[PDB]
């Protein structure tokens, strides 16, 4: 309505959910349906799934954003509606870093790849990720609770700086952020310098072109969102720094769940034969 | 030398000017007066998931039930066509196969390819396998077609530019057809299994009899290789399929051709050629990724049948003759009705 | 609503399916190469060095190679040439002593000519060895390779006469964007040539996969 | 070649001595069949799915 | 040569443990399904527990469920029946059978040789009503049994199996599915008959066709048999 | 007491 920082918020959260249900929801059917069992489509039906399950959740931010805080969803609800979204945001961080693992693998290792890569490591690492993108849910289930305020209904937390706190932020930094962030530098670094050095050289300027649109769009979605969060740790919510920093909170997450919508483009939608696919699928229903 | 080159020459002219004088009228202008088929929409019914190559031949039993498929992953799979369940999957020794056949009894199958072999699979066992019964070898090219008379017999046909009937029981060839000039594509067998015909790469077919190896007839004008042919369910007629993307029906009293199926829109050649039960329908797969219905008393084009992402390789029809079957180059099969 | 003896035909159906998974993944992790060649290039000795069709399993380094050898086919190539669209590699052989004989270098570069632009190898890197490189650079001394290149400006030297065949042998690859030419000068009669198609074959899967999933 | 010339000119011979007749008569026999087995046709008349094994 | 042999029985005190074997030789054991059929001293048939190929699937009787377990080695090509806490009516002996599923198969066709056991001291009922019939050699005799569900299916299968067992020796397959003929049995046998109504006929009878026959369900578990009809004379 | 957002 007003104060553009919230005007914003809708705007770019919006356009997401108009370009990504119909991004990931293509993806699921040409891959799930059309295509064969490869370690590759693998890769990508997970992604997607974690990617439309986060697309399928964004109206309830609309909701909550709508409303101006308070919260009629119930009582029980403000202890899962969160858990669900953070589960689906931090399986994709370590879902693209498992397909940058994969790549450079395939460059270092080609011979091994050759005999023991298959369709049985890509579904036994898919389960472990889900495993561990659960871990980090259990502390928003535990101390998410309903405060009540001025007959609104605040989704509030029950700590108790609280000390539960500092460690849920450090280790969505930590783990999330950093290691995620040096895993996909370094492994689409090796790539693009190997792909230059050797005796049967090509040089070429896709790979350098394809490793640095991957690795700035997941480094611009997801740097503001983890950067307003260490700063909510050590300034006063009083002073108008504080607080003007609250207010541009929700575009961060904003731009965080919009990574979403790129996801289908940058991974599923590059190679040759998922597009044809996808023609030959649309031209069939036309 | 020269002499008998020049009577072979004017006896070819004598036969052209013999047929020419039977052609008092077109098939176009006899059946110009009845009514057209109309549309035809056919719905895929069944999709087949198993293999994971190209398709390249495919066989339906006489029980329009159960059918065969050979593919280059080097598997023949015996499916139901009702439950879309898989009976068999037989190992073959040599994955480069391009035929296959299913014995009118229902106990063998049959499987070729560039290894110049013919291989018969013994389906009822009482240990519970499926088992070689026999190999036959004495083609000099790869095995292009091959059908079954009964449980003892079958004709193969070859790329050394001829045909054999062999004996399963013992393994040796009883009869030799030596007649063309080029690779033989194509084989089929008469509905009364007592003569055959023979499409090659010399763009010509020739009509076999069975008892005495002898070619009694031979049916040009086509201008490239013949892939497919095809008896009339009458057993007085056939039609062939070449890569100059046109059909033809041939008439074996009359001597000579009766239609040309080709259109503007068609510029690639033809793979397999089938007809319906009664002989109204004739459908042809091309390197379209789709196959046509054509009417095949007036020449019209009556359906469509696109549902493939690559070349349909095979196709055939039940005996009773209610669905349609085609194998493609990705690995699907389809039923259609 | 399936019967007794209806469920456990889907139940064999499944383990069918299941074995068929199972084989396909064994055929897989092995390298096809189709070993094509002049009419005298010498299969026999490309198998010594390293009815129809003819198979040869072997193993390098942890690595398993399939060489189909179509020597024995006498039919029309066009006709079956489809069937090997999706091999790894082609290794194609060349003498560089048959510049005298007759002519007869001009027939294996129209076969080299055919088979690299053709319609199915589109994207299939080949793997080019020019053999008998000894009898050349003796042969060499004795009969100028203007007999079989008469443009040539060159002097009557192995080193640039090779490199010179090599070249007109590169010069016919159309579709320098998508297909690459590996050459080696196969000699020594050891164990330098194996080594060197596991390389070309590594740097074949390598660019493969990456050009799978975009990059590229 | 004279034994394969000799060959080719004496399979000729069996080729011309055949009998044969008139298109309109062979032409007229193929409408014949086809109408009299049109009933029998379930791909030309489709068949109610209440008798169609593929179904859904 | 597509024999099983089988062994483990003897004599055992009431409360007790055993464990029977049945080891195959001749087939591809690891392709069929396999069950065991139990035959009291002076009784019918009775149906006892079945393992599928892959050991995907048991079933057992209800009598028997929570006590025995059955198993299968198939490297070693041996079926095991491991049961506990024997009662007094377990005393019988234990038939083992092969059995395969696709379409067209023929289940039950071949049965092992039996290995005896002696302990010290709804379902669909299947009837047939005659107990004994006088025949004589050159003539023919019919043979009735009685459902008491339809055993017609939606898919146009009757699930109907005529057994023989000759004196002394082990059940062999007739008929399977009411209508087809077992591979090996001479073309005199035939059956017919519609649902919860069936007939064996034998034309010409003579000699060794003389036994009891049983008439078996095969449309759902647990697998239930006749009572079985005695030829004589 | 808290006026955060849903994920935060």
């Amino acid at each position: 309505w007003n104060e553009p920082p919230v005007i914003l918020s809708m705007v770019i959260l919006s356009l997401t959910f108009l370009l990504g249900l119909p991004g990931n929801g293509l993806v699921l059917w040409v891959a799930g349906l059309k295509m064969q069992r490869t370690v590759n489509t693998i890769w990508f039906l997970h992604l997607t799934l974690a990617d439309l399950l986060c697309c399928l959740s964004l109206p309830f931010s609309l909701a909550h954003l709508a409303l101006q805080g308070q919260w009629p969803y119930g009582r029980f609800l403000c202890k899962l509606i969160p858990s669900i979204i953070v589960l689906n945001m931090f399986a994709s961080v370590f879902l693209l870093t498992a397909i940058s693992l994969d790549r450079c693998l395939v460059v270092f290792k080609p011979i091994w790849c050759q005999n023991h890569r298959n369709v049985g490591m890509a579904c036994s690492i898919c389960g472990c990720i889900w495993v561990v993108a659960f871990v980090m849910c259990i502390p928003v289930f535990v101390y998410r609770e309903i405060f009540t305020t001025d007959n609104h209904n605040r989704c509030g937390y029950k700590f108790g700086v609280p000390t539960p706190l500092v460690a849920i932020t450090i280790t969505r930094l930590v783990v999330g952020f950093l290691l995620p962030s040096v895993i996909m530098i370094a492994c689409y670094s090796f790539i693009v310098f190997r792909m230059q050095r050797g005796r049967f050289a090509k040089s070429q300027s896709k790979t350098f072109r394809v490793a640095v649109v991957v690795v700035a769009v997941f480094l611009v979605c997801w740097t503001p969102y983890h950067i307003f969060g260490v700063l909510s740790l050590l300034t006063d919510p009083e002073t108008p720094l504080g607080k003007t920093l609250m207010s541009w909170d929700h575009v961060c997450i904003a731009l965080a769940s919009a990574n979403s919508c790129f996801n289908p483009f940058l991974y599923a939608l590059l190679g040759k034969d998922f597009r044809k696919k996808a023609r030959q699928s649309i031209q069939g229903i036309l | 030398l020269d002499q008998l080159r020049q009577e072979a020459e004017q006896l070819k002219n004598q036969i052209r000017d013999a047929r020419k004088a039977c052609a008092d009228a077109t098939l176009s202008q006899i059946t110009n007066n009845i009514d057209p088929v109309g549309r035809i929409q056919m719905r895929t019914r069944r999709t087949l998931r198993g293999h994971l190559a190209k398709i390249y031949a495919m066989h339906w039993g006489t029980d329009s039930r159960l059918l065969v498929s050979a593919s280059q992953d080097g598997k023949l799979i015996i499916w139901d066509s009702y439950t879309t369940n898989k009976v068999h999957a037989i190992p073959l020794r040599s994955s480069w196969v391009m035929t296959c056949a299913y014995a009118p009894s229902g106990n063998y199958v049959a499987c070729g390819g560039l290894d110049n072999i013919c291989s018969i699979y013994n389906l009822k066992t009482r240990e519970g396998n499926v088992r070689v019964s026999r190999e036959l070898a004495g083609h000099t090219g790869y095995l292009s077609c091959c059908r079954f008379l009964d449980d003892n017999q079958i004709v193969t046909s070859s790329g050394d530019t001829t045909c054999a009937l062999w004996d399963i029981e013992t393994g040796q060839q009883t009869t030799t057809f030596t007649g063309h000039t080029g690779d033989v594509m194509s084989l089929s067998l008469a509905p009364d299994t007592r003569l055959f015909v023979s499409g090659a790469c010399d763009a010509s077919a020739k009509l076999w009899d069975v008892r005495e190896g002898m070619c009694r007839q031979t049916f040009t004008g086509h201008e490239s290789d013949i892939n497919a042919i095809c008896f009339f369910p009458n057993g007085n007629a056939f039609a062939t399929g070449s890569d100059d993307a046109t059909c033809r029906l041939f008439d074996l009293r009359a001597d000579q051709e009766l239609m040309t199926y080709s259109h503007d829109n068609i510029i690639c050649g033809i793979t397999s050629v089938s007809f319906s039960k009664s002989g109204r329908l004739l459908l042809a797969g091309y390197d379209d990724f789709n196959c046509n219905v054509w009417d095949a008393l007036k020449a019209d084009r009556a359906g469509v049948l696109a549902g493939h992402d690559n070349r349909v390789s095979c196709l055939g029809v039940t005996d009773d003759g209610m669905a349609v079957a085609t194998g493609s180059w990705d690995s699907f099969l389809k039923i259609w009705n | 609503t399936l019967s007794a003896e209806d469920k456990a035909a889907v139940e064999r159906s499944k383990m069918i399916d299941r074995n068929l998974r199972e084989d396909g993944e064994k055929a897989a992790r092995e390298v096809k190469l189709l070993l094509l060649g002049a009419g005298e290039s010498g299969k026999s000795t490309i198998v010594k060095q390293m009815t129809g069709i003819v198979e040869t399993h072997f193993t390098f380094k942890d690595l398993h190679f399939k060489m189909f050898d179509v020597g024995a086919q006498r039919s029309e190539r066009k006709k079956w040439i489809h069937c090997f669209e999706g091999v790894t590699a082609i290794i194609f052989c060349v003498a560089l002593s048959d510049y005298d004989l007759v002519n007869r270098m001009h027939e294996s570069m129209k076969l080299f000519d055919s088979i690299c632009n053709n319609k199915w190898f589109t994207d299939t890197s080949i793997i080019l060895f020019l053999n008998k490189k000894d009898l050349f650079e003796e042969k060499i001394k004795k009969s100028p390779l203007t007999i079989c290149y008469p443009e040539y400006a060159g002097s009557n030297t192995y080193e640039e006469a090779a490199a010179y065949i090599q070249c007109q042998f590169e010069d016919l690859n159309k579709r320098k964007d998508t297909k690459e030419i590996y050459t080696h000068f196969t000699c020594s009669t050891d164990t330098k040539n194996v080594q060197f198609v596991f390389d070309a074959v590594t740097d074949v899967i390598i660019k493969n996969n990456l050009k799978d999933c975009g990059l590229f | 070649s004279i034994a394969q010339a000799r060959k080719l000119v004496e399979q000729l011979k069996m080729e011309a001595n055949i009998d044969r007749i008139k298109v309109s008569k062979a032409a007229a026999d193929l409408m014949a069949y086809c109408e009299a087995h049109a009933k029998e046709d379930p791909l030309l008349t489709p068949v109610p799915a209440s008798e169609n094994p593929f179904r859904e | 040569d597509v024999q099983l042999v089988e062994s483990g029985g003897g004599l055992v005190q009431p409360g007790g443990s055993r464990k029977l074997s049945c080891s195959a030789s001749g087939f591809a054991f690891s392709s069929f399904g396999m069950h065991w059929v139990r035959q009291a001293p002076e009784k019918g048939l009775e149906w006892v527990a079945y393992i599928s190929s892959g050991s995907g699937t048991i079933y057992y009787a209800d009598t028997v469920k929570g006590r025995f377990t059955i198993s299968r080695d198939d490297p070693k090509n041996t079926l095991f029946l491991q049961m506990t806490s024997l009662r007094s009516e377990d005393t019988a002996m234990y038939y083992c059978v092969r059995s395969i599923y696709y379409y067209g198969s023929s289940p039950f066709d071949f049965w092992g040789q039996g290995t005896t056991l002696t302990v010290s001291s709804s379902d669909i009922v299947m009837t047939q009503a005659t107990s004994s019939v006088p025949v004589t050699p050159g003539e023919s005799v019919s043979i009735s049994c009685r459902s008491s569900k339809s055993l017609l299916h939606s898919n146009g299968n009757t699930y109907l199996y005529w057994f023989l067992q000759r004196p002394g020796q082990s059940p062999q397959l007739l008929i399977y599915r009411m209508s087809n003929l077992a591979s090996g049995v001479p073309d005199r046998f035939s059956g017919s008959g519609s649902g919860t109504a069936f007939t064996l006929t034998i034309s010409r009878l003579e000699a060794e066709d003389v036994g009891v026959y049983y008439c078996m369900q095969h449309l759902e578990y647990p697998l239930t048999f006749g009572a079985g009809t005695k030829l004589e004379l | 007491a808290s006026k955060l957002g849903l994920a935060r």
